[PDB]
């Protein structure tokens, strides 16, 4: 299996930089060309630019030229990229992506092959003035028999977080069937919240418990939450 | 024949029902796929449990099946008028054969 | 004189079956790739960590010499970094490859009316090929919690697989043979040298 | 800089129907095009490389073709899973750039939603915020109206909706209607109930509750 693991999302205050890792498993690392890729929120993907995993070799677009540097480390099997001087244009996920190896030609043409197979999971990177908040996590209790009827609807409400995002698992990811986390919403005060909602059957309301995860990394807050329905 | 499913079971409205299936340790007892199967007369039989305790693309939260030693167990929690119905159960019972019971009237 | 035994590998009569691909090493002789690459009669001619022109050049510890066939899409998956069947459970490429895959079209000498049976593909294997290994078990896999007990069934398959070649069958499911040249250099006399 | 000009922007098909999309290049790039299904949330997965190829574990319904600046990228019937944002992308000179995206849609059947509702927990209530939540789930098509009642007085400005991405099993979708007010204001009144008017329902389904039991 390969496998390509990103570093955590990040908030940084504009003009600072920001280092993003991408480590690799299950493949030879200095066999391949590591490609950058960064997407504005509701926008396209955008090109950044090539390392080489050998030789160090690196490639970096015009828009990014002077302000971007890629970095490498064989021993690790990892690439890191730092961008600088942020801006609000620069706010986007940044992913990682291996292409396979470049061939050549029967006739001795150097065949570049730039498609990318595998990519990482993404870092968020914020860019803002605003500090980092925790959030509060609670519980939506199914209080109203919804019970009647076969199928009960409990949810978890992460409330006042900054900034985006948040990892909302159940029962340590051990529940994905019927699970709908809602998109977060940006309210007046400026901070995010959102909500994390299951069905289950009623028959196991009182069998299986039922635990939410919220894990928030920007600000280092974990939190479990047991979700039991309210007894009127 | 070949497997005990108590022909007529029933039940009321939000009430929840259990129908049994009891096999031996060889076909329901050993092996993992189990299936409940819901037909209306004249219709086709439709696929309301997979594999012990899997809910298929459609089907309501309300069924849940479960197993315990030679017997799965289908439950029926938010009881309408149009769970009315024959339900079978379906397992394993070796390389090459596969055994249904004899179905439950749910009233 | 005591040129290399290509055409005894391009040219046989018949090719071995991917998932008992066959192997043929190649020393002590003076190679002359130009036949290869000087040729046009190839659908596909890619080399990695060298260049075939190049290649005259050069002196390497062995040569290996890998011939099967696959099915035309497939041909793809020979090829570093990649995934798939035939690249999982019947012939896996280093990603550290240094070699030229070459392969073409051969729907006229290995399908027949009717289909040709005559060559399978492993499609289950409990887990991925290191690269150059070769498994020939035909061990029926298992793909559920069933025993299997040896014998096919539900969830027990039969691990290898016809490939079913119709004359009238597309170019993506027409008969291709590859070949693979693998060039490795060891701290041993390199005896595989050309002009 | 080679731009990339996608057709259409948008656009929503039925189940089993062919859908095509295109591709235009302001140069020739011959076949150094490849193409790309983001899912929400996930990273883009590529599914045509060269214009052409399907790539290994793509289902067979995927086709692309074409040369020069035109290419062409067919669903021979779309599957309720290939719900995503379709991007293309070049390779033949630097620097490499994507097309604008296509997000593609499901046409479905009329669903009408399970609606739930959720008061405020009796933790964030020490907090002086209240937060009262309306769940609609698993409905068809993505308008639907909710109205919040408190003591039958209709609530305007104080709510946010947050609407899920279109399923990839059901094609169907789910909202959540978030009421936020101060604990004194919550206390001021006793009846609080979310209506929701949607295609799928005959009558407006109200779900309530009274504060404190
Ligand atoms: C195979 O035979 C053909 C025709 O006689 C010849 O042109 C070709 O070079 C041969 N292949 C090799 C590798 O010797």
């Amino acid at each position: 299996q390969v496998q390509l693991v990103q570093s955590g999302a990040e908030v940084k205050k504009p003009g600072a930089s920001v280092k993003v890792s991408c480590k690799a498993s299950g493949y030879t690392f200095t066999s391949y060309y590591m490609h950058w890729v960064r997407q504005a929120p509701g926008q396209g993907l955008e090109w950044m630019g090539i390392i080489n995993s050998s030789g160090g070799s690196t490639s970096y677009a015009q828009k990014f030229q002077g302000r971007v540097t890629m970095t490498r480390d064989t021993s690790t099997s990892t690439v890191y990229m730092e961008l600088s001087s942020l801006r609000s244009e620069d706010t986007a996920v940044y992913y990682c992506a291996r292409p396979p190896r470049n061939y050549y030609d029967r006739s001795g043409y150097y065949q570049r092959a730039e498609y990318f197979q595998h990519w990482g999971q993404g870092t968020l990177v914020t860019v803002s003035s605003a500090s980092t908040k925790g959030p509060s996590v609670f519980p939506l209790a199914p209080s109203s028999k919804s019970t009647s009827g076969g199928t009960a609807a409990l949810g978890c409400l992460v409330k006042d977080y900054f900034p985006e995002p948040v990892t909302v698992s159940w029962n340590s990811g051990a529940l994905t069937s019927g699970v709908h986390t809602f998109p977060a919403v940006l309210q007046s005060s400026g901070l995010y919240s959102l909500s994390s909602v299951v069905t289950v059957p009623s028959s196991s309301l009182g069998t299986q418990t039922y635990i939410c995860n919220v894990n928030h990394k920007p600000s280092n807050t974990k939190v479990d939450k047991r979700v039991e329905p309210k007894s009127c | 024949s070949a497997l005990t499913q108590p022909p007529s079971a029933s039940g009321s409205p939000g009430q929840s029902v259990t129908i049994s299936c009891t096999g031996t340790s060889s076909d329901v007892g050993g092996y993992n796929y189990v299936s409940w199967y819901q037909q209306h007369p004249g219709k086709a039989p439709k696929l309301m449990i997979y594999e012990v305790n899997k809910r298929p693309s459609g089907v309501p939260d309300r069924f849940s099946g479960s197993k315990s030693g030679n017997t799965a167990s289908l439950t029926v929690s938010g009881l309408q008028a149009e769970d009315e119905a024959d339900y079978y159960c379906s397992s394993y019972a070796g390389s090459n054969n596969l055994v249904f019971g004899g179905g439950t009237k749910l009233t | 004189t005591n040129l290399c035994p290509f055409g005894e590998v391009f040219n046989a009569t018949r090719f071995a079956s991917v998932y008992a691909w066959n192997r043929k090493r190649i020393s002590n002789c003076v190679a002359d790739y130009s036949v290869l690459y000087n040729s046009a009669s190839f659908s596909t001619f890619k080399c990695y960590g060298v260049s075939p022109t190049k290649l005259n050049d050069l002196c390497f510890t062995n040569v290996y010499a890998d011939s099967f066939v696959i099915r035309g899409d497939e041909v793809r998956q020979i090829a570093p970094g990649q995934t798939g069947k035939i690249a999982d459970y019947n012939y896996k490429l280093p990603d550290d490859f240094t070699g030229c895959v070459i392969a073409w079209n051969s729907n006229n000498l290995d399908s027949k009316v009717g289909g040709n049976y005559n060559y399978l593909y492993r499609l289950f294997r409990k887990s991925n090929l290191k690269p150059f290994e070769r498994d020939i078990s035909t061990e029926i896999y298992q793909a559920g919690s069933t025993p299997c007990n040896g014998v096919e069934g539900f969830n027990c398959y039969f691990p290898l697989q016809s490939y079913g070649f119709q004359p009238t069958n597309g170019v993506g499911y027409q008969p291709y043979r590859v070949v693979v040249l693998s060039f490795e250099l060891l701290h041993a006399p390199a005896t595989v040298c050309g002009p | 800089d080679i731009q990339l000009t996608q057709s259409p922007s948008s656009l929503s098909a039925s189940v089993g129907d062919r859908v095509t999309i295109t591709c235009q290049a302001s140069q020739d790039i011959s076949n150094y095009l490849n193409w790309y299904q983001q899912r929400p949330g996930k990273a883009p997965k590529l599914l045509i490389y060269d214009a052409s190829n399907l790539e290994t574990g793509v289902p067979s319904r995927f086709s692309g073709s074409g040369s020069g600046t035109d290419f062409t990228f067919t669903i021979s019937s779309l599957q309720p899973e290939d719900i995503a944002t379709y991007y293309c992308q070049q390779y033949d000179n630097p620097p490499l750039t994507f097309g604008g995206g296509t997000k593609l849609e499901i046409k479905r059947t009329v669903a009408a939603p399970s609606v739930f509702i959720f008061p405020p927990s009796d933790e964030q209530l020490k907090s002086g915020t209240a937060s009262v939540v309306c769940l609609l789930n698993n409905f068809y098509p993505r308008e639907a109206k909710v109205q919040w009642k408190v003591d039958n007085a209709l609530q305007s400005g104080n709510s946010q909706e947050s609407v899920t991405e279109q399923d990839s099993k059901d094609s169907t979708y789910s909202l959540s209607s978030t009421l936020t007010l101060s604990k004194a204001d919550y206390e001021k009144h006793k009846v609080y109930a979310c209506e929701v008017t949607h295609q799928g329902l005959s009558s407006p389904v109200t779900k309530s509750f009274n504060r404190g039991e």
